[PDB]
């Protein structure tokens, strides 16, 4: 829903990182969840216990890879000089798209994993910063 | 809002059977004729029957008399007319055909009435001026204003189409 | 042609019936007065309530008293 | 109130009845053909349109006349146009 | 009003997975038209209370339709066992 | 706008029209003197300057086609501008009368190198 | 007979639908139409409407229902089977059955459960909202089926009627 | 048969004239329910098995595709019971009206809604027969306009095109290559409609002329992919310019007319102040012709006629308003100074 | 897109069933009759894009009318008022 994003962008600005990846790690822990869905509907019937689809754990990778996803902002965020930057907010992106790489192994695929997920993340807060909307009207 | 009181209330309803009162049903509206249709205004054009009160008693009170007309000169022809009419299913009008005659030979005869056949229920009269009639009425809040319009003079493209480079 | 109704009168007579009675019944709805009396009834059987209307002035017709000849005459069908 | 306490005295003693019938008192101790099915969708053709056809008596009792007269006449037309098309192949029917 | 609320929830027999699916497949068309009377009366629910007097023609002309639609769906699945003889909604061959 | 399911209203009668001998009448045509080539050049011709008459009328559709399109065209621009100059009158505060300066008021930045 | 008897009629028309709503092994799926509709043709027959309720019986309930019993006969020439006599059948039928008397179980059962699920009182006479009296002239419903105004729906509804005879003339 | 034939195909723009002149909701409910019952015989009419194993996916598909919107109808009769085609006072109704209405108009759900019916059809005259469905519900969109949630109708159009783009990689059928990308202009005229409902139509008319001279080209001999190798040399040498003349402007290249509206959607939908979003689709758009190139490359190049069997005989075929199509599907770029003046 | 050939010619295809009180073929109103004549005076030169933010006030009233809505939530606390003190006394009316 947006009041979770509502309840993202207000109150932690870098700071209480018990309660920022606990903001953040719901959004990664329930984007697994739609895919889930496919896995068994798209992918063929699978075993006994539905869901037992193909090769399973994706809310297992899913909820791992956000909740990392605010730790290493508000770690880095905190430690550094305290604002939130595009230099700062970079580093979230690598390690992050990492365990993509660790699980499903490298050489292939974890090697691009720290490539295209960082220059995404570093957009978003570049985003709020100049005044972009997406969904705009007059 | 606000209701009127238990006062104006408990005035003479009329308490007879719903037979006897369609067995007259026929004389009874076609010679009172003065406050029903200006009741019928003071319903039909003004709605809002709280402003429409009074009147109905004055309809009330003629049918008060109008019973107790014909129950002081002529009732036994009468009393058994509806006596017929009793005899249940449908309330039919022909059944008691025979026995109409011995109620109507004294109508038109003992306190002299009509025999309305065919002109009643039809024919939308006018009434009299009584009441100030309601203008602006129940709320009539707003129109509210319109919006402007233009009217010009129509010329052409100031230089043509102006779109990004099209010159004509 | 004069025998084509005749060659199958006396070959196939249950439809041929039939266009007779689809004939004689959609021409003669325009033909005879009996019809627009079927308007005339059927337009002054009264449902609702006749309201009587306000007076200002005119007055062009039909005063207070429903006994009085101020409307129209239905009253042809009961002499009918 | 009774239609519905009408009607359940009368399916109260058809159940009753077979209790006594096959119960209790006795106590032992497809090939498809298209011919036979074309009528029944025929027949729900013709029974749609006739409760267009239905509502006719209420329909008299009207306005100005001419509308219901010749558009009443038109459903009867579109019932028997679609007779006569239909009629070019009914089949071993 | 609860008369509103159910019926509501029976509109929910057109759930799609008991909607195409599986065979037997006279078992799914069987709620396409499970799907019509929970229209009809929802409607001349609405219509009847609130007296319009003219959107009468509306359900009688739906359910004109609804059988009429319903009889061309009815005539192509004994078009599919003509050759075949059973429904069996797992027959696939053409594929995406 | 109103008066609506015309083609161009009766109000249109003010336009100079869009007439002849403009390269767009010249051009409306002119592709569809290329179009008649190939018609001849998808049915095997050979000729490729073919019979006349199929050679012809190609340029009789586009040419009174393209004058009977552009009349509505200069018309459709002139009532979007007969709409814009009333509203551009009124309401004086949405429509400021700013007040011009000369380059004596102004220091820019100023970036030299 | 109650003042309830028409809510109690709608709850039982809720059920039919999950009759047949998994694989009632199509046979009984008709066995579950029948009931159903003709509850819900119990539900239109009040709130003033008579006439239009009825004619489902005619127009669907004898009309569609006959035929579509007269197929998965001409079709489906297997062996069938009574359902619940399965597990492939038994696998759901609780599972919304449940929530069926547990949408009626807060609604209003308690005081105030709680607000958005509160809103529609049970009973008593609103339901109806039907005062006061009418007139001689119809139900009314009565006048309600005219060829005055429409008469543009006839001459469509009419002629789509009309072609689709045509389409099952041929290829059937 | 021949007389009927004729009768069958005009009831179906008979349906589509319906939906576009009404004011009421039960006669555009009628509309394109009576189209969805004249299009079955069509698909029929040499009774191949394939061809009833293709129609009955195609039906009770429409089935819902009607019936989910009627539940629509009903409730602005509960909310304020007015009948004109307006704004539809209820979210609940707006979300219930769109999502159910692009079923016909196949977005990026509804997935093999499209190619699997295309796609094993005989009848690949037409089968053109599915730009009159791409016609009739943005004739009730350009109506439900003002009242629509703004989130959903861009979200299954950025999702349109990224399908879409996706799906002739991994294909031969050139029908499910033209079954693909009609998904690619149906998610563009749908993103045009929150800013400026007017020159929607604009992306309407150039996707019906440039389809109509796809299949009218394709009506040579050619179905499958490697059966345009064997018409250059066999057929006629004079058909392989002309259907490079039309793969490579579809994808859209300026000096072509086919670049043509999405020059003019973005003068329209910047000014918004909406970037991000354009440019998200234009990149997107590259990929619509990598579809054509790859498949060009087989055609043009003479890749291989094989199978010697020499066609001396002429050809008769019925290419009706075919020669002036590409007239205005390659240098109309020039030539629209103001379509969105005639049009809007 | 909407073509509107029945505002030229001058006929209409319906638009009589179109809202609550246009035709009424007896004169048998409808129970928010009343409503409908006022919130049809409000917009009518109104182009809908400030009416949703100038009438606003006689859309409610008929909006409501059609439920009923706080009126059954007035109504249904009175059972909160009253009959929470059942034993309580408070008859109140006696009969009749
Ligand atoms: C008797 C009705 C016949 C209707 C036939 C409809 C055929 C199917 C049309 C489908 C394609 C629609 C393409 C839209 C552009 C057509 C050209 C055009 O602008 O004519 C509309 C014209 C111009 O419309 P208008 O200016 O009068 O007002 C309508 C405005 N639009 C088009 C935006 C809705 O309408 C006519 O008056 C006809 C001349
Ligand atoms: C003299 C014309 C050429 C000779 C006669 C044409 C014979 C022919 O049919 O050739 C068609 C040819 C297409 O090339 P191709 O199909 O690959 O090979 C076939 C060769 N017989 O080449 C073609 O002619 C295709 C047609 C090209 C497009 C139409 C242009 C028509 C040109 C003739 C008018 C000249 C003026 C047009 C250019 C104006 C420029 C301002």
């Amino acid at each position: 829903a947006k009041t979770v994003l509502r309840q993202y962008w207000d109150i932690p600005e870098g700071t209480e990182c018990h309660r920022k990846t606990y903001a953040t790690t719901s959004i990664g822990g329930a984007a697994g969840l739609v895919v889930s869905a496919y896995s068994v509907a798209l992918k063929t019937p699978t075993s006994f216990l539905e869901g037992v689809a193909r090769t399973g754990r994706y809310t297992f990778t899913a909820a791992a890879i956000g909740a990392i996803f605010g730790l290493t902002s508000c770690i880095s965020a905190q430690v550094r000089e305290k604002p939130d930057d595009p230099l700062n907010y970079l580093i979230g992106g690598c390690a992050g798209g990492l365990i993509l790489g660790a699980r499903t192994r490298s050489y292939g695929i974890g090697a691009a994993a720290c490539a295209y997920m960082g220059l995404t993340a570093a957009l978003v807060k570049m985003g709020q910063l100049e005044g972009w909307q997406v969904f705009a009207e007059p | 809002v606000e209701l009127p009181s238990l006062e104006d209330l408990k005035v003479q309803e009329v308490k007879v059977s719903s037979s006897v009162l369609k067995a007259a049903a026929h004389h009874y509206g076609a010679q009172c004729d003065k406050p029903n249709k200006e009741f019928m205004l003071c319903r039909w054009e003004e709605k809002d029957p709280r402003r429409c009160l009074e009147e109905g008693k004055l309809v009330n009170q003629c049918a008060l008399e109008f019973f107790r007309q014909i129950k002081r000169h002529c009732a036994e022809p009468f009393t058994e007319y509806w006596t017929c009419i009793d005899y249940s299913g449908l309330q039919l009008f022909r059944r008691c055909r025979k026995q109409q005659a011995q109620f109507d030979e004294c109508v038109l005869d003992k306190l002299g009435w009509v025999r309305p056949d065919l002109g009643d229920l039809s024919k939308v009269t006018k009434v009299k001026t009584d009441r100030p009639l309601p203008e602006n009425p129940y709320h009539s809040r707003a129109r509210p204003e319109p919006n402007p319009e233009v009217e010009g003079d129509l010329k052409p493209a100031r230089h043509g189409s102006r779109l990004f480079f099209w010159t004509m | 042609v004069a025998a084509f109704l005749k060659n199958v009168w006396a070959k196939e007579p249950v439809l041929v019936a039939s266009f007779a009675i689809a004939g004689l019944a959609v021409i003669l709805p325009t033909l005879s007065p009996y019809t627009k009396y079927s308007l005339m009834i059927n337009r002054a059987t009264p449902y609702n309530y006749p309201v009587p209307l306000r007076d200002d002035g005119n007055m062009p017709d039909v005063p207070s008293h429903p006994q009085d000849p101020q409307g129209p005459s239905l009253e042809w069908l009961k002499r009918l | 109130m009774n239609l519905m306490l009408a009607l359940l005295t009368n399916f109260t003693l058809a159940t009753l009845l077979v209790i006594i019938a096959f119960w209790l008192p006795q106590l032992n101790v497809l090939p498809f053909s298209m011919k036979f099915f074309l009528v029944a969708i025929t027949f729900l053709l013709f029974d749609l349109e006739i409760a267009l056809l239905l509502p006719l008596p209420w329909a008299s009792q009207t306005a100005n006349l001419n509308t219901m007269l010749t558009m009443a006449l038109f459903l009867i037309i579109l019932l028997a146009v679609s007779l006569a098309y239909e009629w070019t192949q009914k089949g071993l029917e | 009003s609860m008369v509103y609320m159910n019926i509501m929830m029976a509109f929910t027999v057109s759930l799609v997975g008991l909607l195409m699916y599986r065979s037997h497949l006279m078992s799914s068309l069987l709620c396409l038209e499970g799907m019509m009377l929970s229209l009809f009366v929802m409607a001349a629910l609405t219509i009847l209370n609130s007296h319009f007097t003219l959107a009468s023609m509306m359900p009688i002309i739906l359910l004109v339709f609804a059988a009429c639609e319903a009889a061309l769906g009815l005539s192509l699945l004994v078009m599919v066992s003509n050759t075949y003889g059973t429904d069996y909604v797992q027959n696939l061959n053409l594929l995406q | 706008g109103r008066a609506t399911f015309q083609f161009l209203p009766d109000e249109a009668r003010s336009l100079p029209p869009p007439k002849l001998t403009d390269p767009r009448l010249a051009f409306v045509g002119f592709l569809g003197y290329c179009s008649g080539l190939i018609d001849n050049a998808i049915r095997r011709r050979p000729v490729l300057l073919a019979g006349l008459h199929r050679q012809l009328l190609y340029i009789t559709s586009f040419v009174f086609v393209g004058y009977y399109l552009l009349k509505r065209q200069d018309y459709m621009y002139a009532v979007r501008d007969h709409d814009m100059f009333s509203y551009i009158k009124s309401h004086p505060e949405d429509f400021p009368e700013k007040d011009k300066k000369t380059y004596g008021e102004v220091f820019e930045e100023f970036h030299p190198v | 007979m109650m003042l309830y008897i028409v809510f109690i009629l709608s709850v039982i028309f809720v059920m039919g639908f999950v009759g047949f709503s998994s694989k009632p092994s199509p046979i009984y799926g008709g066995l579950g139409l029948i009931v159903s509709g003709g509850v819900g043709c119990g539900i239109v027959l009040n709130f003033g409407g008579s006439f239009l309720g009825l004619m489902v019986f005619l127009i669907y309930l004898g009309g569609m229902m006959v035929v579509f019993g007269y197929t998965t006969a001409m079709a489906t020439e297997q062996y069938p089977e009574i359902w619940l006599s399965n597990k492939a059948v038994l696998g759901a039928f609780v599972t919304g059955l449940l929530m069926e008397f547990f949408m009626v179980y807060y609604v209003l059962k308690d005081k105030e459960v709680e607000v958005v699920f509160e809103f529609n009182g049970l009973g008593d006479w609103v339901i109806y909202d039907t005062g006061d009296s009418g007139f001689f002239s119809e139900e009314a419903m009565g006048i309600a089926a005219l060829y005055s105004y429409g008469t543009w729906l006839v001459i469509v509804t009419g002629w789509s009627l009309l072609i689709g005879v045509v389409v099952i003339m041929e290829i059937t | 048969n021949p007389i009927i034939f004729i009768i069958i195909l005009l009831t179906i723009m008979l349906g589509t004239i319906i939906v576009m002149i009404s004011s009421h909701w039960l006669l555009v409910w009628i509309g394109f329910e009576m189209n969805m019952l004249a299009i079955i015989p069509i698909m029929m009419k040499n009774h191949n098995p394939r061809a009833t194993e293709a129609s009955t996916k195609y039906f009770l598909t429409q089935s819902t595709a009607s019936m989910l919107l009627m539940m629509a109808v009903i409730i602005n009769l509960m909310f304020s019971g007015q009948w004109t085609v307006m704004k539809l006072f209820n979210p609940m109704a707006s979300m219930l009206m769109t999502m159910a209405l692009a079923m016909k108009l196949g977005m990026a759900p509804f997935h093999f809604w499209v190619p699997e019916v295309t796609q094993g059809i005989p009848l690949s005259s037409g089968l053109i027969l599915l730009t009159w469905q791409k016609l009739a519900p943005m004739s009730v969109l350009y109506q439900i306009f003002p009242s629509i949630n703004l989130n959903l109708i861009l979200t299954l159009s950025v999702l349109s095109i990224l399908i879409g783009g996706w799906g002739g990689l991994n294909q031969t059928q050139l029908r499910k290559i033209m079954a693909y990308s009609s998904i690619a202009h149906m998610g563009w005229m749908t993103a045009v409609l929150p800013y400026n409902p007017t020159m929607t139509l604009l992306n309407l008319i150039i996707y019906i002329i440039m389809t109509s001279t796809m299949f009218t080209m394709f009506m040579a001999n050619s179905t499958t992919t490697t059966l345009s190798l064997s018409h250059t040399w066999n057929k006629t040498p004079i058909m392989t310019v002309l259907i490079l003349a039309t793969l490579l402007s579809m994808g859209g290249l300026p000096p072509l007319s086919g670049f043509m509206p999405k020059w003019m959607i973005i003068q329209e939908m910047t000014k918004n102040n909406s970037i991000i979003l354009p440019t998200f689709m234009a990149i997107t758009a590259l990929l619509n012709l990598y579809f054509y190139m790859r498949l060009t490359y087989s055609t043009t190049l003479t890749m291989f006629p094989s199978t010697n069997n020499m066609k001396m005989k002429w050809q008769f075929p019925l290419m009706k308003k075919m020669t002036f199509l590409p007239t205005m599907v390659v240098l109309s770029t020039m030539m629209l100074p103001l379509t969105p003046m005639l049009s809007v | 897109p909407f073509f509107d050939v029945q505002k030229r010619l001058g006929v209409d295809l319906d638009r009589w069933m179109t809202i609550q009180s246009a035709e009424q073929p007896h004169k048998i109103p409808s129970r928010c009759h009343a409503f409908e004549k006022e919130w049809i005076e409000c917009a009518h030169g109104i182009g809908s894009i400030r009416a949703e933010k100038e009438c606003k006030i006689e859309f409610e009233d008929f909006r409501e009318c059609l439920l009923r809505q706080k009126t059954m939530k007035r109504l249904h606390a009175i059972r909160r008022q009253r009959e929470k003190l059942i034993k309580e006394g408070k008859y109140t009316p006696p009969p009749h």
